[PDB]
């Protein structure tokens, strides 16, 4: 999970 | 009959509805719904927004034929430490204590849901299900999912999942019901085809334009969450891209950068990421409609981010969270280009 959580919360801070 | 109380403190009129648990609520017990997590309540405004009719009608349908027995059948062995809140009750600790007893903790049901790694239990309740759902029992369905019965289960013997049960029968408050718990409209039989194929060829129509707005439901509220419109279903064009507000300029070159990450995203990754940017468009919304609806009294006496889902890493959590300190701007940016490309990957 956590390899794949991660993807997701660095494109978020991509948003920001 | 049970409409006329909340279902958490007996208190008159209520207003609001959690919706996999089919129980109306009143605005006190449902503050603290909203801060528990959709995880464990997903709660809506019974009178300030149309509903899908079907979807209200389900949900007001299970609460008055025994949704609460099941949430409080310890209850119904009474105890001194263990009452039911009252109308007057102070919401901390008193309301609070109880409906977390109630729903997080799962205190008063009659059998906890079983563990996920019971594959011989979740088959069994599932097959129940997939069953019981031809028929028009909401009690019985409700309760087998709240036995960890799976709504989007595939038969593997009549090669099927209880969706195309229930829409090949017109079920339509079952399909509703089962969509809340996450079934898919779009999954495939062994023959090949869709709930929504089910329901036409039984000449179930409503219900086969219902399925597709179920289908499309993520995209819409994200469109809407910026439109005040969604898309026309029964026109063939699915989704809707709102326009970002400083279209008079060139694109700049991080708002380049960051949707180039995005569509980087495998698919899977990608429906997680939108599942999160849903649940704030909720929360955002959620909290307008609460300023909305609430006494000057109530709000100047939750939480200001999404709730922790214990079941998400902290990882998960962190960036669920992150997404309250979004400005308008950056967040209309995000669910733009999360609207366009769920196109882009479904063509
Ligand atoms: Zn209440």
């Amino acid at each position: 999970a956590l390899e794949e959580d991660a993807q997701i919360l660095k494109v978020i801070e991509a948003y920001c | 009959r049970s409409s006329d109380v909340c279902a958490d403190c007996n208190g008159p009129d209520p207003s609001w509805a959690s919706v996999n648990r089919g129980t109306f609520i009143c605005d006190e017990c449902c503050s603290v719904h909203r801060s528990l997590g959709r995880h464990i309540s997903q709660v809506r405004h019974l009178k300030h927004t149309a509903w899908p009719p079907t979807l209200l009608q389900m949900v007001e349908t299970l609460y008055n034929n025994g949704a609460n027995s099941i949430w409080e059948h310890s209850l119904l062995s009474i105890m001194s430490g263990r009452r039911k809140a009252n109308p007057q009750d102070k919401v901390h600790p008193n309301k609070a204590e109880f409906i977390r007893a109630k729903y997080q903790m799962l205190a008063f049901v009659h059998r906890l849901p079983c563990r996920e790694d019971d594959s011989v239990t979740a088959k069994d309740l599932s097959k129940q299900l997939h069953s019981s759902v031809r028929t028009g029992n909401l009690e019985t369905c409700l309760r087998l999912l709240s036995l960890g019965a799976q709504a989007n289960f595939f038969h593997p013997e009549k090669g099927s999942t209880p969706l195309h049960v229930a829409s090949k029968a017109g079920q339509i408050l079952q399909a509703e019901l089962l969509a809340v718990y996450g079934a898919d409209p779009g999954t495939q039989d062994s023959s090949g085809k869709t709930p929504v194929d089910y329901a036409r060829q039984g000449g179930h129509h409503e219900l086969a334009e219902r399925l597709i707005e179920i289908q499309y439901e993520l995209t819409d509220r994200l469109a809407f969450y910026l439109c005040g419109r969604k898309p026309d279903h029964k026109s063939g064009q699915h989704f809707l891209i709102p326009q970002r507000a400083d279209a008079a300029l060139d694109l700049s070159e991080l708002a380049k950068a960051a949707k180039k990450k995005l569509q980087s995203l495998s698919n899977h990754l990608f429906e997680e990421l939108a599942m999160d940017v849903y649940d704030e468009v909720d929360r955002r919304e959620t909290d307008a409609v609460w300023l909305a609806t609430q006494n000057h009294s109530t709000l100047v006496t939750v939480v200001p981010f999404l709730p922790v889902n214990p079941e998400y890493s902290s990882t998960r959590n962190q960036g669920r969270q992150k997404l309250a300190r979004f400005n308008a701007h950056e967040f209309a940016t995000l669910v733009i280009d999360i609207l366009s490309d769920a196109k882009r990957r479904q063509q």
